[PDB]
């Protein structure tokens, strides 16, 4: 149903390193999400991650949802640390 | 009708800060499959106040324009505009056109009040053009109100503002340090007239945060290639056009609209101009 | 059928370089009527074929494509291109595409001798990308040629080639000073690893010209934010903009073209990293 | 007919300094041209100019010829040194 994440990435999650989750996550066919302090935004949705401002540091959470989720929790756990992100 | 072509007016992307902004808005305008016609706007209101006019002859189903001072007038052409504007990292009073930018006040408020806990005593801002609704209006502002809201001297003389070239960044630490009394600390806007400060009073012999504890904005890759390295205010010129063109394209594929009027998050980033 | 709208195809216009080159273009095409379509190419054999393709659907009379590397296939799409293309401060072997840019080779080698002179023994070579034919075959070439045209060792790991960054500017010439001889000199052509290296070797304890002469290349505003200011290669990467254009306007508006293949003028523009 | 000058733009006539001239130049109705080193092309020209490569040193020459030189010669001197060029 997801997995967990603790962000490396000292410019957070923001540049294309954003556009490029939203990206992936964007594919799929599940109802992921991006789980930071309480809060938390379709990970599928630009806006909503640049809008939780994640710099480096915090715990993350990865959310999904629906006949594919499995898939893109490796996806995208294998995109973000592909991209210097979360670990 | 729809031609799935987004005009942009930036005033020059010469400019790093305006540079990282395409790919801001270029990134997603790709993304929704829209080519971005660019071009600049050398901050002048007839350079301005035309080139739009095209954006909307040469049919583009929207446009982010950006300025540094998005003038009274400008808002009514821009209210009359038949097709969408999303005003990108850049203000006027009236909300009344989407917005997308950072908080520009409580920021600029933020390094200030946070230099002073630094033990600080005489604080100084050194931020370009004061005209720009985006200075005077918001920067000082901040650099005002958590300077009196902490009872000090509001001097209106320890605020000089050279444009945004790294030249002038350690030729207004000059003439600001001319002065009889001087000053532990300092804010600037440019994220290069940081370097233009730091390197600034460490050509006329002074250390840092050893003998000046300075601080600036933006964060930009700028806020690395320097000795010290720059601690500033992070905003994200990219992250800017990335929600800019996101919000164009929710109002140009009718998309219900949250708030008309956004201000992505800020942080601090202190590398060295701060002990 | 002709649209007054000629596309561009650049690799990241976040990059500097790149950036005033835009200006370069965007200040031309205006000044000849031509709405320029912006669109990245983040360097990928994909991103760059098939972007092209629309700038030709969506019909533009022209286009100024850029690369770090344009390939063998990538002519011949060009080549075919019903278009005019004027590739611009890029390269490829047959001169079969028109193509504005300065003396990569040559200038690559006067920097290198005229370090040699300043009584220079050891030299070395950091560059990015050795793929590149910008890189490997012209300002390594130079480095060579200059180097080996007066006797000296051309030793093939003198020279070591992080990316474009600053980061890797000063992590290359620790890379390289880790070595058992040590260089009296370095080139460079990023200009930002140049600060790279100057604040490089500067952290490990070393001043400059002093400990080292450095120099490097584009001249572009970086040049100056840095103590020693850096002595530079100069490359206009706007004037490599205009005349790019003006050619392909020379060719979308049917007038002479004198040399389908030009190279403005490049001198040296020493600051401080060399004595 | 002209007049002559010692360019004192560090970095020459490049940048829009450059498309600056061409630009006025290219208004008026005279026979304009840059005398830079033996060479000198129609200043009404991009390429022309940009070809010389006039760094921060040289001295110029303007070159009016035709019905309005005069004119341009001094839109121009008052163009160039109002653009930190030549004086």
């Amino acid at each position: 149903a997801q997995k967990t994440f603790t962000v490396t990435a000292d410019s957070g999650i923001h540049a294309r390193p954003a556009t490029t989750l939203v990206q992936a996550a964007s594919k799929f066919d599940s109802d992921i999400n991006l789980e930071f302090n309480g809060k938390t935004v379709n990970l599928k949705s630009i806006m909503g991650v640049m809008s939780l401002g994640i710099q480096k540091g915090a715990t993350i959470t990865i959310s999904a949802e629906g006949s594919d989720e499995a898939d893109a929790l490796a996806a995208l756990e294998d995109t973000m640390s592909k991209e210097g992100l979360g670990e | 009708k729809k031609t799935t072509t987004v005009g942009v007016i930036i005033p020059d992307i010469s400019n790093i800060f305006y540079a990282e902004l395409a790919r801001g808005i270029e990134d997603i305008a790709t993304m929704y499959k829209y080519n971005i016609i660019l071009s600049n706007s050398d901050q002048n209101q007839d350079k301005e106040l035309h080139l739009l006019n095209n954006m909307l002859g040469k049919q583009v189903d929207g446009i982010i324009f950006m300025s540094g001072n998005v003038t009274e007038e400008h808002v009514e052409e821009l209210k009359k505009s038949p097709v969408p504007v999303v005003l990108a990292a850049s203000i006027e009073s009236t909300n009344q056109i989407p917005s997308v930018t950072i908080d520009y006040e409580q920021a600029a408020f933020d390094a200030v009040q946070s230099l002073i806990d630094s033990g600080h005593k005489n604080i100084a801002f050194v931020s370009g053009t004061l005209e720009e609704p985006i200075n005077h209006a918001k920067k000082v502002k901040g650099y005002k109100r958590a300077l009196t809201e902490s009872g000090l001297p509001v001097r209106d003389s320890y605020i000089v503002e050279g444009d945004y070239t790294y030249d002038s960044g350690i030729e207004a630490v000059e003439k600001l340090l001319e002065e009889d009394e001087k000053p532990t600390a300092i804010f600037v806007g440019t994220d290069e007239m940081a370097l233009g400060v730091i390197h600034g009073a460490q050509d006329r012999g002074l250390n840092v945060p050893n003998d000046l504890e300075i601080i600036g904005f933006d964060n930009t890759r700028l806020s690395t290639m320097v000795r010290p390295q720059l601690t500033s205010v992070v905003q994200p010129m990219y992250d800017i056009g990335a929600v800019a063109m996101r919000l164009l394209t929710k109002y140009m594929n009718k998309e219900t609209v949250d708030s008309s009027i956004v201000q992505l998050p800020h942080r601090i980033e202190f590398r060295q101009s701060t002990k």
